[PDB]
């Protein structure tokens, strides 16, 4: 079964560059191109360039030209995609993409690699609860100002997911990024049963744990 | 560049429902046409390639037709599981090009959002900022109206808004509109409201509390 | 198109779709690049039908069938060049060096870059063009022109030569050219899938015009074989 691995999440700072890293494994045709897709958050999908590892032939969008170099390590069948003098506006999920025998069409996905340009730096948020006063009662926690995406959050563990709203985050003025996570239970679970918000964010290696109790 | 125009940009269907999305190109691409879905946290997906095969492993209720500058992908019987973002790539010339994308949604009956307001906690009061969530509980349709007043005046500026995706479960959206103020600013007013317009909703509903009540 | 529609447009050097039909004689040759019909020799009438269709047809792979676009000859991914090879190809064309990327049926064999041993085979007679651009635009991009030719035949093209070495390009009357190419088939390996004159070449070049198959960046206005 084919399969395709990218490399991790890269944080930058406007002007540096990035190197993204691709492996294919499973395949049995020779002549086969990986390619380079991007997407934007929000946006749709944009083929920055290709190349045939075995021939080592390539092509690119002209849009990226001078800034991309796409190359491919032949014998591990890996294929990288180099971007130079990031701008902000260069924040996107890359895709690694490869076709196969009987297309050009692109038959397989790597999971794509999160590129974040900004002049933000790593930082942890700060979670505050969002306290609960039909019988239906919500609760939540506001998980602010962290850099850069993704957070996970999870309620009591995990063993609570109904009725539970993570919103996506929005980017705010100070570079930071800010969400809130919403349950919504009965009312006279409030006075009986224990909620807690456990949140991840991996990149600042920041885990909390905040219990939400009625005001 | 070859230009790939997609039709419709946004499509609201039902369980069962036969649906057609077609693509134009700006010029003759033969049968070099591939479809792709792609869900939310997700890499796109290859259905169809070169106009109408289907890709081993997809249902056979998706089929793609068309040659030359028009290409349709249709889905007999619309399953649960193709709610998502549908894309068509001519693969005829380089630089490969996409469509903007087919966001394909559920429909559902009409449903009213419960509304709830959350004051700045105690915590966050402590920094020297305050910030105020009105949330927009399980709505249907997405569309949705939140205006902020502090003592009876219309806030403007200060408020971020966010949506879910599409419920999997109950077809629903929710919504977050926070309202930012420094300490300073929240410390002199008294009465925090949201105010919610929804299609569900026979009035505007509104849900408010008194600082330090 | 049986009787009374467009009788005043078939064979007016200009190529109408409305009239582009069997029944209409492919507007009259216009469409087809002058080639009355590419399927006269076809043994079955209704091929025409099965040549756009990407797919083997066994009935219509017979050379006077046109090999059924090369469907049943070349089935897979073979049928076209990679489209990442399109720039590639055509720059390191006849260059005196090995492409091995561009060294396939479907790419132009590389203008025989790794076949410089082997001797040519030409088909017979010269494949004639009239294309609507001057003798000197036409040799500016010659590499380029004769890449796509052989990749679009599956064969490989050249300009006939003349007694003192010079490409077989005429000018048409400064409104475009005569371009005369001969079919090198010595990497064409024969079931049937290679042009054994010009003329044959030239009806598969029309068929390709009738269907709307023929993607060449030249304004080609007719073809023909000539001994
Ligand atoms: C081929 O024939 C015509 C164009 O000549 C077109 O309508 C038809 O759909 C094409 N068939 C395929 C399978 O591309
Ligand atoms: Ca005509
Ligand atoms: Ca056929
Ligand atoms: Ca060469
Ligand atoms: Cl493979
Ligand atoms: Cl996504």
């Amino acid at each position: 079964q084919v399969q395709l691995v990218q490399s991790g999440a890269e944080v930058k700072k406007p002007g540096s560059s990035v190197k993204v890293s691709c492996k294919a494994s499973g395949g049995t045709f020779r002549t086969y191109a990986m390619h380079w897709v991007r997407q934007a958050p929000g946006q749709g999908l944009e083929w920055m360039g290709g190349i045939v590892p075995y021939h080592g032939i390539t092509d690119y969008a002209q849009k990226f030209q001078g800034r991309v170099t796409i190359t491919a390590d032949e014998s591990t069948s890996t294929a990288y995609m180099e971007l130079s003098s990031l701008r902000s506006e260069d924040t996107a999920v890359y895709y690694c993409a490869r076709d196969d025998y009987s297309t050009y069409a692109f038959a397989y996905w790597g999971q794509g690699t999160l590129v974040t340009v900004s002049s933000a730096s790593t930082k942890g948020p700060s979670v505050f609860p969002l306290a609960p006063s039909g019988g239906t009662a919500a609760l939540g926690c506001l998980v602010k100002d962290y850099f850069p995406e993704p957070v996970t959050v999870s309620w009591n563990s995990g063993a609570l997911t109904s009725g539970v709203h993570t919103f996506p985050a929005v980017l705010q003025s100070s570079g930071l990024y800010s969400l809130s996570s919403v349950v919504t239970v009965p009312s006279s679970s409030l006075g009986t049963q224990t909620y807690i918000c456990n949140v991840n964010h991996k990149p600042s290696n920041t885990k909390v744990d905040k219990r939400v109790e009625p005001k | 560049d070859i230009q790939m125009t997609q039709s419709p940009s946004s499509l609201s269907a039902s369980v069962g429902d036969r649906v057609t999305i077609t693509c134009r190109a700006s010029q003759s691409i033969a049968s070099y046409l591939a479809w792709y879905q792609q869900k939310p946290g997700k890499a796109p997906k290859l259905l169809i390639y070169d106009a109408s095969n289907l890709q081993s492993g997809v249902p056979s209720r998706f089929s793609g037709s068309g040659s030359g500058t028009d290409f349709t992908l249709t889905i007999s019987s619309l399953q649960p599981e193709d709610f998502a973002t549908y894309y068509c790539q001519q693969a005829y010339k380089t630089p490969y090009t996409f469509g903007q994308g087919t966001k394909v949604e559920i429909k559902r009956t009409v449903a009213a959002p419960s509304v709830f307001i959350f004051p700045p906690s105690d915590e966050q009061l402590k920094s020297g900022t305050a910030s105020v969530v009105c949330l927009l509980n399980n709505f249907y349709p997405r569309e949705a109206k939140v205006q902020w007043k502090v003592d009876n005046a219309l806030q403007s500026g200060n408020s971020q808004e966010s949506v879910t995706e599409q419920d999997s479960k109950d077809s629903t959206y929710s919504l977050s509109s926070t309202l930012t103020l420094s300490k300073a600013d929240y410390e002199k007013h008294k009465v925090y409201a949201c105010e919610v317009t929804h299609q569900g909703l026979s009035s505007p509903v509104t849900k408010s509390f008194n600082r330090g009540e | 198109c049986p009787r009374a529609a467009c009788q005043a447009k078939r064979g007016d050097q200009r190529c109408d779709r409305e009239c582009n039909s069997p029944g209409c004689g492919w507007d009259g040759g216009d469409c087809s690049l002058s080639v009355g019909d590419p399927w006269r020799q076809c043994e079955a009438l209704q091929c025409w039908r099965l040549f756009n269709n990407s797919r083997c047809d066994p009935a219509c792979s017979s050379p006077a069938c046109l090999y059924d676009n090369f469907d049943c000859h070349a089935g897979g991914r073979e049928r076209t060049c990679n489209p990442v090879y399109e720039k590639y190809c055509a720059d390191h064309f006849a260059d005196g060096r090995c492409d091995q990327g561009c060294n396939t049926e479907e790419c132009g064999w590389d203008g025989l870059d790794c076949a410089s041993e082997v001797p040519a085979l030409l088909a017979r007679g010269v494949l004639v063009l009239t294309v609507l651009l001057p003798p000197e635009e036409l040799l500016r991009s010659s590499a380029d022109f004769l890449q796509r030719l052989s990749a679009i035949l599956r064969t490989s093209l050249r300009f006939r030569l003349d007694a003192h070495g010079q490409a077989m390009v005429f000018p048409y009357h400064v409104i475009g050219s005569v371009v005369m190419l001969e079919i090198d088939n010595r990497l064409c390996l024969q079931n049937d899938h290679c042009f054994p004159d010009a003329q044959s070449a030239a009806d598969y070049l029309g068929a390709l015009s009738a269907v709307e198959r023929l993607d060449f960046p030249y304004p080609l206005r007719d073809v023909r074989g000539e001994p």
